[PDB]
């Protein structure tokens, strides 16, 4: 209701052109909670460059858990601490544990696909495959994406995150986050597609939950001769993972 | 503008004109429009530098026109302009359609079904009679027997010495002016409307453009 | 100007930008027979994702109500006895706002719950002739023959739009027939909330129930179409001797 207010007392200055290309911005905000249960923070708009963004203002495995570009503040939830009269939540209950089972030390299995709304907290239902894989001496590592181009393209003077990475692509059960509308495009031929080769270059079974949709992951990256190399690196990507279904 | 301007400012730094003496179409699609696009090639070239125009308006009567540039340039039409006594309000921004497009200087246009021979006589006295900039001539699919009109429309560039336009009404590219016409070997800048496909000339600059679109006031907009 | 009235019309349901991206459409939306000739359509604005699409007493007279008996809906409020908290807990919710009804700015609906017999629609078809006072196209329903012809189907595209965004909507009666039912009134009941609108409610159970019994399986789809249900409005009892 403010922002009409808003709108109307400086149209004559605002426009509307950016109105109609932050329009799914504006949309979104409207439809999704302008409040939150802790009344733990709230949406307000905020004019970004010639974008316009929504922030939220408010309202045995501790040394051996060490995750890159995420902290350790976000990795702490369980499955018994997962509600169910939802249609999303007990999908991942049935799925990890045939993956506890199928896998006796290589394994080249399937995957999990969280896409879709912005509430169910695609990283803490994820922070809990990385939760207790760490009972053991081993893993199921989590890491940003956008972090990937946040610090890797004012640092190309050779090496520097060419040279990161060359471990964090020896853990097994490693999980990969956000792509789609936070990943610009010099990257997918030069990591994201030389990501899942050298681990499929012995066969294992990686990961993939973000927002934005399979049918639409592959579309979401031409920032045709565009659609294509969109349509091959990531044959490794809809190769190597199943969907779950947000009904 | 190099030159007396071509349309926008991002087609003003890619193709440049308009420069003396060239035959242009813009094939224009039905179903999508092509009325602001007069709006914008021909709205604000007259009210600026003292190289006025014309506004060929054939097949309907040149005032009905005038419900579409005025509604335009003075940013009224949802009250609307186009059906009498407005509620005591749209009589708000008037003093920016009219208050500049008649310290210019133009000659709107519906004269019969025209052969060409008459922008000939008439541009051997409205070359004479006017100030001359561009000479805006109606869509090249009425005018006749429709090939011939295009050929003789490189000429017209080159004698009152400024460059003429003469649209068309036929996906869109230059194989569906041909389904209606014959052009290639006469206009030598073929632009379009979805799309401004200028796909043509030896100047350098040829692209991929098209613009945003208001419609409550018919507006264009470059980035 | 017409934009401008629209935009503060949907302004609670469009988001800025939506309007202009949908600018097409709802110019094109007004600019168009706004009526029918049935009268066998009329557009309606509807939202869908990220953009806006056009689906299709001399009291009682321009009132269009669908799927009923066409006498029964005549009945005043001095005739209208006035008991137990049937009827001594509701005119404190329905007189406050008498002359006094806004668009831009959601107003205060009501929803009778209780028995089988009682009084359920005494209180939503007596306040349709003080929607017929001044005269609203004010509708009245039977939900029960609601889910069955509109399951049909011929013509099907755009059957509830007189089922939407109304001036008034008086529903009487759901007791018939992860359900058929929430791209259905699930988000006609989302466009009761964000174009300025209430709406008016009478059935055979409760809330409770309702929520008990409302889509099955082997999902909260059912405790989903009923706080679509439990918003511009507080639910208050009905209770009396039986009237058959």
């Amino acid at each position: 209701q403010d922002v009409q207010a808003f709108l109307k007392e400086n149209e004559e200055v605002i426009d509307q052109k950016m109105i109609e290309k932050s329009l799914n911005k504006l949309y979104e905000y409207i439809e999704q909670s302008k409040n939150c249960s802790y009344c733990g923070y709230h949406p307000k708009l905020v004019v970004n460059g010639r974008s316009i963004d929504i922030e939220y203002y408010e309202c045995k495995q501790q040394s051996l858990m060490k995750s890159m570009y995420i902290q350790q503040d976000l990795l702490g939830a369980t499955f018994q601490q997962v509600d169910i009269s939802d249609p999303s939540r007990l999908a991942m209950f049935q799925h990890v544990t045939d993956f506890l089972k199928s896998y006796n030390e290589t394994g080249k299995g399937k995957g999990l696909y969280l896409y879709g709304k912005f509430g169910v907290g695609k990283t803490f239902m994820l922070a809990a495959i990385a939760n207790e894989l760490a009972e053991k001496e081993y893993s199921s590592m989590i890491v940003y994406v956008p972090e990937f181009v946040r610090e890797l393209k004012n640092s190309l003077q050779d090496q520097t995150l060419e040279e990161k990475l060359n471990m964090v692509k020896t853990t097994p059960v490693l999980m990969l986050d956000d792509i789609g509308a936070e990943s610009t495009s010099w990257v997918r031929d030069e990591v994201i597609g030389t990501v899942l080769q050298h681990r499929m270059s012995q066969q294992l079974p990686t990961f993939f939950s973000s927002n934005f949709s399979p049918d639409e992951l592959k579309h979401h990256f031409t920032y045709e001769k565009e659609e294509v190399k969109a349509a091959r690196l990531m044959e490794r990507i809809l190769y190597l993972a199943a969907p779950i279904r947000l009904d | 503008i190099t030159g007396i301007p071509t349309g926008f400012t991002e087609l003003d730094r890619m193709t440049s004109g308009f420069q003396r003496s060239d035959l242009i179409i813009v094939a224009a699609r039905p179903s999508v429009g092509k009325t602001a696009f007069a709006l914008n090639i021909a709205q604000n070239v007259a009210t600026k530098t003292n190289e006025n125009v014309a506004i060929f308006s054939l097949e309907m009567s040149a005032q009905q026109l005038v419900m579409r540039m005025l509604c335009a340039e003075g940013n009224i039409n949802a009250q609307n302009l186009r059906t009498g006594k407005l509620t005591p309000e749209d009589w708000g921004k008037l003093t920016m359609a009219m208050g500049s497009l008649s310290n210019a200087g133009i000659y709107i246009d519906d004269t019969p079904s025209i052969r060409v021979s008459d922008i000939r006589a008439k541009c051997r006295r409205l070359k004479q009679e006017s100030g001359l900039g561009m000479i805006v001539i109606d869509y090249l699919q009425l005018i006749q027997e429709v090939s011939e009109i295009s050929r003789s429309l490189k000429a017209l560039a080159r004698e009152l010495e400024v460059p003429v336009i003469a649209l068309s009404q036929l996906r869109p590219m230059m194989s569906d002016i041909r389904e209606s016409g014959s052009i290639e070997q006469d206009a030598d800048i073929v632009a379009f409307l979805y799309e401004i496909i200028i796909a043509k000339q030896r100047n350098g600059p040829v692209g991929t453009v098209q613009l945003a679109f208001i419609k409550e006031y018919n507006k264009f907009v470059n980035l």
